[PDB]
C-alpha cells in the first residue's frame, strides 16, 4: 500500500511538470514561428520596393539613352 | 488565509478593475488614500480582507493586483483619479502602442515586448503571499490586447505558476458597445488558446448588461461605467466568500468542485438579483424569495441564453446580507415546485448555498438602490454552449470569404491557427451537447 | 499617438492648408500657433496633428511639397501660413508639367530625398509614430507622380507604419486636362500596392454638389475644397478628439479594409429641423457623396458614421439599426455588424450638429470604370504616350497600370457578388 501511495503522488507531479512542459515548448514554438512569417512578410515587402527603384534607375538610364538621338 | 492575485488586462479589464476595486474599498472601510481605521493589526494580518489586500507599515491597505495595457491613457487615468494612492507605481503597467484590435499584435507583435515585465511585477506580489490560491484574470474576448496578451499570460502564468488556479472574468462582446469588426476572430482565438489555462471563466455578456441596465435601471443608453458598476457588484458577490468570514460562508472553491465536472465545461452561468433603483426600491423591501426568484428569470442573466431548453449540471446560490437559511429552503422548495429546473441525470438536483452575511454596498451617485440582501446564482448549465453558437457563426462568415484574414496573416499568424481554433470551438459545442443527452 | 501630414502640388497643398485652418480652428489654435480655447477637449489629443515648441506654442506635424513655388507662396502668405515650420517646405524649380512620369521618374525623383530628410526629422521625435496622410490629386503630375514616389520611399523606411492618403479624382467637368486618365490610372496602381486606406475625393461629385445641390452655377476650386475640407475634418474627429471608436489610422483600417486592395473609401458628409433621422438620412444618400458613385449600385463592405454635436445617443442608435434594417440588401451579409458608429460632442463649425460617413462599397467601381474608359479611348490611340516614354516609360507600364485597375474592378465585383451561402 505505501508503494502505490508513492507511485500517486510521483504521478502527479510526473503529470504537473509534464503540463509545464508542453505549455513551455508549444508557447516556444509558436513565438518562433511567428517571429519567422512575421519577418518574412516584411522582407518580400522591401524585396518588391527596392524592385520598383531597380526599375525606376531602368526608367532613367533609359531616356539617357534616347537623348542621345539627338 | 490565502491570497488571490487580480490581473486586469487591457481597458475592458482595467476598467472594471477600477470599478471592482473602488467597490471593495468602500465594502471593507477603505478610504482613497489606502488607510483602514477599522483595521487594528498595522503592517499585516491574516484577516478575511487580507487575502485581496496587502498591508504596508503606513497603514496602506493596497490591492493585490496589476493593471497591465499596452497603451497607456486608460491606465494613466488610474495613475491620476481618485484611487491613485491606493496602488503603487509598478501595479500599473503599460506600453505605448495598442493592439490596434488584434489578437495577433497582443499575442505576438506588441505583447511579445512587455511580457516579461508583466510577469515580473506579478513575481513580486506572489513573493508577498504565504499561501497563493490563485489568479483572477479580467479582459475583453474582443480587444487585442484583452484577448491575444491574455492569452499570452495565461500560458506564461501556467509555465511559471504550475496548476495553480486561474479564473477569468470574460468580456464577451456586444453590437451595441463593440468597437471592431473582427471581435468574433478575437473571441475564438483567444478562447481556444485559454482553454487548456483556465480552472473556471465567468463570462459577461455586454449585451444582457446592456438590457439590464436599460430595462431594470431605466438608463437610456448605458455607458462603460454603467455596465462596469453593475458587472462589479457581480463580481464582488462572487468573491465576497473570499474576503469576509462567517457561519453559513462557503468557499468558492467549494462551490468550484460542484461547478466543474470535467475540465473544459468550466463556464458557469452567473445570474444576479435585485437590479432596482433607488426610486423603484424605496418603501419596496424585497424578500429572500423574490430575490431568488427573479435568479431563474432568464432575463437577469449574465450571459444570454435560454436555461429553460438546457439541462443543468450544477445550481448554486450566494447570498449576502440579511438572509437566513430558513428563508433560503423555504424560497427553493418553491421553486422547485413551479419552474423548469431540469437536471442531467447524472448530477444531484440539490442547490448549494452560501450565505455572506455583509450586506451589499453601492457607490456614491451610481445607479443602484442599495438594498439589505442580495443573490447571485452560478449555474453549470448546457444552456451556455449558444453564446459560443453566435460567436461561432459570426466566425463562419467572415472566415469562410477570409475576411480582415490578411490584418492577422500580416502579424505572423497562418490560417491553421484559426482552423485550428475554430475546431476546438466546434469540439466545445460538442462536449456542451453529449454532457445533456441521458446515460447509456 | 503622432500622425505625419504630407501635402504635395498644387491640389495637394491647397486642400492641405484648407485642412490645418479649419482643425487648427476646432483645436483652438491661431494663425501665431498659440492656443486659444475653451475647452480641454482640444487639447487632450493635439498631440496627433501637432507638434509643441517652446512658448506653448503648436506648430503642424506638417510636410509642403511641390515641384514649382506658386502655391507653396500663396500659402505661405495664407491666413495660416506663418503657423508652417519654414524648414517644412521642400519646393524644386523645374515643375512637372501635369506629367507622372515627370513627377515619379525624373523631375520628383529630383527632389525626393530632400522631402524625405524632413519627414525623418518629423518622424525621428515622434513618441510613437502612428503613420502618414498624404493630400494630393492624382489628375496632375507632382502630387500624382511625385506623391506616389514618396509613398514608395516612405514604406520602405517606415513599412510597419499606416499610410493614408485624401487623393482627388479628376474630372472633365473641372480638368486641367488631357491626360488627367493617364496620370490617374498611373496613381491608381501606385495607390493599390502602397497604401493602407485612401479617401477617394471625386472632383466630378465636389462639382454636381456644387452645381446642383448648393446651386453655384460656377464652382471655383475655392467651393469644392470648402468640401472637401468639411470633409476632412470629419473622417478625422476621431483621430484627433478622445473616444472610443477607430481612434487611430490603424484600427480604422483594420474595421475598414476586409481584403488589402480594397481600402479606397467613398467618404460622405452632411448636411450640405435637422434631426438625427434627417442627418442618418442625408449622409447615406448619394448625393452626400464625396465620389460619384451610387451605393443602391453596389454594396458596403464596411461602414464608419461619425456624428459630431450634442444630440440624443439613444436616437442616434436607434436610426442607425433602422438605415440598416430598411437598407439590408446593400450590407454583405458575411461581415456581421460592419457599420460602427461614433459621436463626438465638439460639432465642426458653423453647425450644430453634423454627420461624416466613411464607405468601403463595391459601387466604388464606377468611379474607376469611368477613369478607365476615358484611360482606354485615348491609349488605344496611343494619344501622346511621348510625354511618357519620352522620360523612359514603356508602353508595358500602362499596360500593366490598366489591368490591375481592371483587376482591382473585377475584385469589387467578386465581393458584390458573393453570397453567405
Ligand atoms: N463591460 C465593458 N466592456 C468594455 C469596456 N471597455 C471595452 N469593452 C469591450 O471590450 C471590447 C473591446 O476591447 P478593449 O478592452 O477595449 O480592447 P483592448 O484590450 O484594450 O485591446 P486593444 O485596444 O486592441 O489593444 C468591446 O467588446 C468593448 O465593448 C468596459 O469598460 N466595460
Ligand atoms: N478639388 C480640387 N482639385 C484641384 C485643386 N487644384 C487642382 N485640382 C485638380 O487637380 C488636378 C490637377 O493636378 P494639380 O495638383 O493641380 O497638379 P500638380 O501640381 O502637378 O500636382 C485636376 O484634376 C484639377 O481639377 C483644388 O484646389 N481643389
Ligand atoms: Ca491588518
Ligand atoms: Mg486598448
Ligand atoms: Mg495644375
Amino acid at each position: 500500500k505505501r508503494e502505490h501511495e508513492r507511485e500517486v503522488i510521483q504521478k502527479a507531479i510526473e503529470e504537473n511538470n509534464n503540463f509545464i512542459k508542453m505549455a513551455k515548448e508549444k508557447l516556444a514554438q509558436k513565438m518562433e514561428s511567428n517571429k519567422e512569417n512575421r519577418e518574412a512578410h516584411l522582407a518580400a515587402m522591401l524585396e518588391r520596393l527596392q524592385e520598383k527603384d531597380k526599375h525606376a534607375e531602368e526608367v532613367r538610364k533609359n531616356k539617357e539613352l534616347k537623348e542621345e538621338a539627338s | 488565509m490565502r491570497e488571490c492575485i487580480s490581473i486586469h488586462v487591457g481597458q475592458a479589464g482595467v476598467q472594471i478593475g477600477n470599478a471592482c476595486w473602488e467597490l471593495y474599498c468602500l465594502e471593507h472601510g477603505i478610504q482613497p488614500d489606502g488607510q483602514m481605521p477599522s483595521d487594528k493589526t498595522i503592517g499585516g494580518g491574516d484577516d478575511s480582507f487580507n487575502t485581496f489586500f496587502s498591508e504596508t507599515g503606513a497603514g496602506k491597505h493596497v490591492p493585490r493586483a496589476v493593471f497591465v495595457d499596452l497603451e497607456p491613457t486608460v491606465i494613466d487615468e488610474v495613475r491620476t483619479g481618485t484611487y491613485r494612492q491606493l496602488f503603487h507605481p509598478e501595479q500599473l503597467i503599460t506600453g505605448k502602442e495598442d493592439a490596434a484590435n488584434n489578437y495577433a499584435r497582443g499575442h505576438y507583435t506588441i505583447g511579445k515586448e512587455i511580457i516579461d515585465l508583466v510577469l515580473d511585477r506579478i513575481r513580486k506580489l506572489a513573493d508577498q503571499c504565504t499561501g497563493l490560491q490563485g489568479f483572477l484574470v479580467f479582459h475583453s474576448f474582443g480587444g487585442g490586447t484583452g484577448s491575444g496578451f491574455t492569452s499570452l499570460l495565461m500560458e506564461r502564468l501556467s509555465v511559471d505558476y504550475g496548476k495553480k488556479s486561474k479564473l477569468e472574468f470574460s468580456i464577451y462582446p456586444a453590437p451595441q458597445v463593440s468597437t471592431a469588426v473582427v471581435e468574433p476572430y478575437n473571441s475564438i482565438l483567444t478562447t481556444h488558446t485559454t482553454l487548456e489555462h483556465s480552472d473556471c471563466a465567468f463570462m459577461v455578456d455586454n449585451e444582457a448588461i446592456y438590457d439590464i441596465c436599460r430595462r431594470n435601471l431605466d438608463i437610456e443608453r448605458p455607458t462603460y461605467t454603467n455596465l462596469n458598476r453593475l458587472i462589479s457588484q457581480i463580481v464582488s458577490s462572487i468573491t465576497a466568500s473570499l474576503r469576509f468570514d462567517g457561519a453559513l460562508n462557503v468557499d468558492l472553491t467549494e462551490f468550484q468542485t460542484n461547478l466543474v465536472p470535467y475540465p473544459r465545461i468550466h463556464f458557469p452561468l452567473a445570474t444576479y438579483a435585485p437590479v432596482i433603483s433607488a426610486e423603484k426600491a424605496y418603501h419596496e423591501q424585497l424578500s429572500v424569495a423574490e430575490i431568488t426568484n427573479a435568479c431563474f428569470e432568464p432575463a437577469n442573466q449574465m450571459v444570454k441564453c435560454d436555461p429553460r431548453h438546457g439541462k443543468y449540471m450544477a445550481c448554486c446560490l450566494l447570498y449576502r446580507g440579511d438572509v437566513v437559511p430558513k428563508d433560503v429552503n423555504a424560497a427553493i422548495a418553491t421553486i422547485k415546485t413551479k419552474r423548469s429546473i431540469q437536471f442531467v441525470d447524472w448530477c444531484p438536483t440539490g442547490f448549494k448555498v452560501g450565505i455572506n452575511y455583509q450586506p451589499p454596498t453601492v457607490v456614491p451617485g451610481g445607479d443602484l438602490a442599495k438594498v439589505q440582501r442580495a443573490v447571485c446564482m452560478l449555474s453549470n448549465t448546457t444552456a451556455i454552449a449558444e453564446a459560443w453558437a453566435r460567436l461561432d457563426h459570426k466566425f463562419d462568415l467572415m472566415y469562410a470569404k477570409r475576411a480582415f484574414v490578411h490584418w492577422y496573416v500580416g502579424e505572423g499568424m497562418e490560417e491553421g491557427e484559426f482552423s485550428e481554433a475554430r475546431e476546438d470551438m466546434a469540439a466545445l459545442e460538442k462536449d456542451y451537447e453529449e454532457v445533456g443527452v441521458d446515460s447509456v | 499617438r503622432e500622425i505625419v501630414h504630407i501635402q504635395a502640388g498644387q491640389c495637394g497643398n491647397q486642400i492641405g492648408a484648407k485642412f490645418w485652418e479649419v482643425i487648427s480652428d476646432e483645436h483652438g489654435i491661431d494663425p501665431t500657433g498659440s492656443y486659444h480655447g475653451d475647452s480641454d477637449l482640444q487639447l487632450e489629443r493635439i498631440n496627433v496633428y501637432y507638434n509643441e515648441a517652446t512658448g506653448n506654442k503648436y506648430v503642424p506635424r506638417a510636410i509642403l511639397v511641390d515641384l514649382e513655388p506658386g502655391t507653396m507662396d500663396s500659402v505661405r502668405s495664407g491666413p495660416f501660413g506663418q503657423i508652417f515650420r519654414p524648414d517644412n517646405f521642400v519646393f524644386g524649380q523645374s515643375g512637372a508639367g501635369n506629367n507622372w512620369a515627370k513627377g515619379h521618374y525624373t523631375e520628383g525623383a529630383e527632389l525626393v530625398d530632400s522631402v524625405l530628410d524632413v519627414v525623418r526629422k518629423e518622424s525621428e521625435s515622434c513618441d510613437c509614430l502612428q503613420g502618414f496622410q498624404l493630400t494630393h490629386s492624382l489628375g496632375g503630375g507632382t502630387g500624382s507622380g511625385m506623391g506616389t514616389l514618396l509613398i514608395s520611399k516612405i514604406r520602405e523606411e517606415y513599412p510597419d507604419r499606416i499610410m493614408n492618403t485624401f487623393s482627388v479624382m479628376p474630372s472633365p467637368k473641372v480638368s486641367d486636362t488631357v491626360v488627367e486618365p493617364y496620370n490617374a490610372t498611373l496613381s491608381v496602381h501606385q495607390l493599390v500596392e502602397n497604401t493602407d486606406e485612401t479617401y477617394c475625393i471625386d472632383n466630378e461629385a465636389l462639382y454636381d454638389i456644387c452645381f446642383r445641390t448648393l446651386k453655384l452655377t460656377t464652382p471655383t476650386y475655392g467651393d469644392l475644397n470648402h468640401l472637401v475640407s468639411a470633409t476632412m475634418s470629419g473622417v478625422t474627429t476621431c483621430l484627433r478628439f478622445p473616444g472610443q471608436l477607430n481612434a487611430d489610422l490603424r484600427k480604422l483600417a483594420v474595421n475598414m479594409v476586409p481584403f488589402p486592395r480594397l481600402h479606397f473609401f467613398m467618404p460622405g458628409f452632411a448636411p450640405l429641423a435637422l434631426t438625427v433621422p434627417e442627418l442618418t438620412q442625408q449622409m447615406f444618400d448619394s448625393k452626400n457623396m464625396m465620389a460619384a458613385c451610387d451605393p443602391r449600385h453596389g454594396r458596403y463592405l464596411t461602414v464608419a458614421a461619425i456624428f459630431r454635436g450634442r444630440m440624443s445617443m439613444k436616437e442616434v442608435d436607434e436610426q442607425m439599426l433602422n438605415v440598416q434594417n430598411k437598407n439590408s440588401s446593400y450590407f454583405v451579409e458575411w461581415i456581421p455588424n460592419n457599420v460602427k458608429t461614433a459621436v463626438c460632442d465638439i460639432p465642426p463649425r458653423g453647425l450644430k450638429m453634423s454627420a461624416t460617413f466613411i464607405g468601403n462599397s463595391t459601387a466604388i467601381q464606377e468611379l474607376f470604370k469611368r477613369i478607365s474608359e476615358q484611360f482606354t479611348a485615348m491609349f488605344r490611340r496611343k494619344a501622346f504616350l511621348h510625354w511618357y516614354t519620352g522620360e523612359g516609360m514603356d508602353e508595358m507600364e500602362f499596360t500593366e497600370a490598366e489591368s490591375n485597375m481592371n483587376d482591382l474592378v473585377s475584385e469589387y465585383q467578386q465581393y458584390q457578388d458573393a453570397t453567405a451561402d
